[PDB]
């Protein structure tokens, strides 16, 4: 369960700010390494986290044409070791491209998705060589990803709060007649919550809500009454007040996102190359 | 590394076991998917009755797991014929086990292997349910299991007659045919096949119908058994009172949703009837 | 020693969640799929699905990082 899991107790984080100094950390202490192993080779944080997007949407895009079709909780736990693994680490040191692979593969195993690692590469569009190097590379990686993850594997998804969301809704909240109406809008903005570092920031039950308000929002349906008697927040106001500012940055971090530009991703992507070419 | 190891404890098909300096080290398809399940299930889980996962470890594709050194288990306590079980004895291993398997069933999550030798006793007399390796979550309306999990002799009979959906009850079956165990000191229901662990069953419980178990024909291998009487409990445990037999009626029934779940198993008479369970610390040691 | 049962004292920082077997009474099964026949035989039930849903909707909804 959430409420003492691994992913409240360690892994959502109290600001944006903690964020950005973790990623600076790791891009900084990359940097140290490096020099002291030996400059415009290097990578700035942000265009980190630039490349660490255009990545997390390949990792998605592997995902989502992956046979046999892969859950969308596997799919969720992979994006979340994703932005995991590169909160504490840079992607000049380790390769966001094998890195992408080896959190689909592991994610497959902990979400019990049974899939053979042959069957796991020939979703691959390489060569027969290049899918062998390919598994051999993740075999290599899936312990360091582990270890990054401070074996924390289980990844609680938004998607089950979502669906009882709508059951509670359904059941408890006549006034809206239909809240199955509610249901691809707010997934809409569910996959538009996933790009961002929501999922590090704030619950899923809070993510699921959000994204079923804005969603009721989007078609004009004012419905806060769920949240004030429903759910009973009008005995709390110091609760509900904070839910509506929780979901309210919710919706200002989905508007202020930027996706990465193609140039822009292509100039990263010959540094990050370059980078990867020696130390 | 830093444990110092200090003595072979066991081995077994995806893992060996040492005690090291103190705790218990667990040492193309990558990271064994048993030793990631383990993990996976272990760092979410904290409960006096559940093995604890202290550490975790590896080198390329081999991993290691540490976890709280354990005296004994059930097995050997069992299994030792100079140790009396008393009923004390008994409803303090119960209540412990069924404390821990509330716990897990709360998180919702079937250990799906419970037995004897998987319920350990470290030196403060505390039960904790261990071998995680078969563990899984429930409660998921698509998440198809295989029903070839748990030991033959503690299989409950809907997994024998292939359910892949289940709860609970083939945990609390499991905790039934444990309870036997420790009642007889023997194996309950000792078969030694599935058509011999499902006639053995009712041979001795009586062949269960509709008014039973409604839907037992739907089960996709399930095969119609003679019709046994069955032997009263009483009669199979003549040092029973009547809430224990209760409990054991409970735990027994073929129905898995009419079979008592742990929280209700722990609400029974029998744990709140006289005498009460041993303190940890005076349980019989092997 | 007696024993005395003690339900867990577990803090989802979420609404109550009803308990399992109020689900039916309550309405909440006829929005979850129905259990097959052979689901029932095994023991899962829809009200399982449906308690699991709730729970996890509600667990941690007023929870502060
Ligand atoms: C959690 C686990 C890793 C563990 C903790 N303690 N422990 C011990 N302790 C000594 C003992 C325990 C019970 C009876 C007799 C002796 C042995 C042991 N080995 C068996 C050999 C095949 N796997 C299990 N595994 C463990």
């Amino acid at each position: 369960m959430y409420h003492n899991s691994s992913q409240k107790r360690h892994w959502t984080f109290s600001s944006e700010e903690q964020l950005a100094r973790l990623r600076a950390d790791a891009n900084r202490k990359f940097r140290c390494k490096a020099v002291a192993n030996g400059d415009p080779v290097f990578l700035e944080p942000h265009e980190e986290m630039t490349l660490c997007k255009y990545y997390e949407k390949r990792l998605l895009e592997f995902c989502s044409v992956f046979k046999p079709a892969m859950p969308r909780s596997v799919v969720g736990t992979a994006c979340m070791y994703f932005k995991r693994f590169y909160l504490n680490n840079s992607v000049m040191e380790y390769h966001p491209r094998i890195i992408m692979l080896t959190c689909a593969f592991l994610a497959c195993k902990v979400d019990e998705f049974n899939v053979s690692s042959p069957q796991f590469v020939g979703n691959l569009r390489e060569s027969p060589l290049g899918q062998e190097k390919a598994l051999e590379q993740i075999l290599e990686y899936e312990l360091l990803l582990i270890q990054q993850l401070n074996f924390h594997l289980i990844v609680h998804n938004p998607y089950r709060p979502f669906e009882g969301f709508l059951i509670d809704l359904k059941t408890r909240y006549p006034i809206l007649e239909n809240p199955e109406i509610l249901r691809k809008t707010a997934d809409d903005f569910l996959n538009r919550i996933a790009l961002t570092d929501a999922y590090l920031l704030y619950t899923p039950s809070q993510i699921a809500l959000t994204a079923i308000l804005s969603s009721a929002s989007r078609a004009g349906i004012t419905m806060e009454s769920y949240l004030s008697e429903s759910l009973m927040l009008k005995e709390n106001r110091t609760c509900l007040s904070q839910l509506l500012d929780i979901m309210k940055s919710m919706r200002n971090l989905v508007k202020k996102y930027e996706p990465p530009r193609s140039e822009e991703v292509a100039v990263l992507k010959q540094k990050l190359e370059r980078c990867h070419s020696a130390e | 590394k830093r444990y110092e190891k200090l003595d072979f404890l066991g081995e077994g098909q995806f893992a060996t076991v040492y005690k090291a300096r103190i705790v218990a080290i667990k040492k193309k398809d990558g990271i064994n998917r048993t030793a990631l399940r383990e993990i996976k299930l272990l760092q979410e889980l904290s409960h006096p009755n559940i093995i604890g996962l202290l550490d975790a470890f590896g080198h390329k594709s081999n991993i290691s797991l540490v976890f709280d050194f354990m005296e004994t288990d059930l097995e050997v306590i069992i299994k030792d014929n100079s140790l009396v079980l008393t009923p004390s004895h008994i409803k303090a291993y119960m209540l412990m086990t069924l404390q821990g398997l509330e716990y897990l069933h709360q998180h919702w999550i079937l250990h799906r292997d419970l037995k004897p030798n998987n319920l350990l006793l470290d030196e403060n007399g505390v039960l904790k349910l261990a071998d995680f390796g078969l563990a899984k979550s429930f409660g998921s309306p698509n998440r198809a299991y295989t029903h070839q999990v748990v030991t033959r002799w503690y299989r409950a009979p809907e997994l024998l007659f292939g359910a892949r959906m289940y709860g609970v009850g083939v945990d609390m079956w499991a905790v039934g045919c444990i309870l036997a165990e420790l009642l007889l000191r023997v194996p309950f229901l000792p078969g030694d096949s599935d058509l011999d662990q499902l006639t053995r069953i009712f041979e001795t419980l009586g062949t269960p119908t509709e008014e039973q178990w409604p839907d037992m024909c739907s089960l996709p291998d399930y095969v119609t058994f003679k019709s046994f009487p069955g032997i009263p409990l009483h009669h199979i445990f003549s040092a029973a009172g009547d809430d224990l037999l209760d409990l054991i009626q409970g735990l027994f029934l073929f129905n898995p949703c009419a079979r008592i779940t742990a929280t209700q198993a722990l609400k029974m008479k029998y744990f709140s009837n006289r005498p009460g369970p041993t303190p940890g610390c005076q349980l019989p040691r092997p | 020693a007696l024993y005395e049962y003690q339900p867990l004292q577990i803090e989802t920082y979420g609404p109550h969640v009803p308990e399992l077997e109020m689900l039916g009474r309550l309405g909440y099964l006829n929005h979850v799929r129905a259990a097959s026949p052979q689901d029932l035989a095994g023991g899962y039930t829809s009200s399982l699905a449906c308690h699991r849903a709730l729970q996890d909707a509600f667990s941690g909804l007023f929870w502060q990082p």
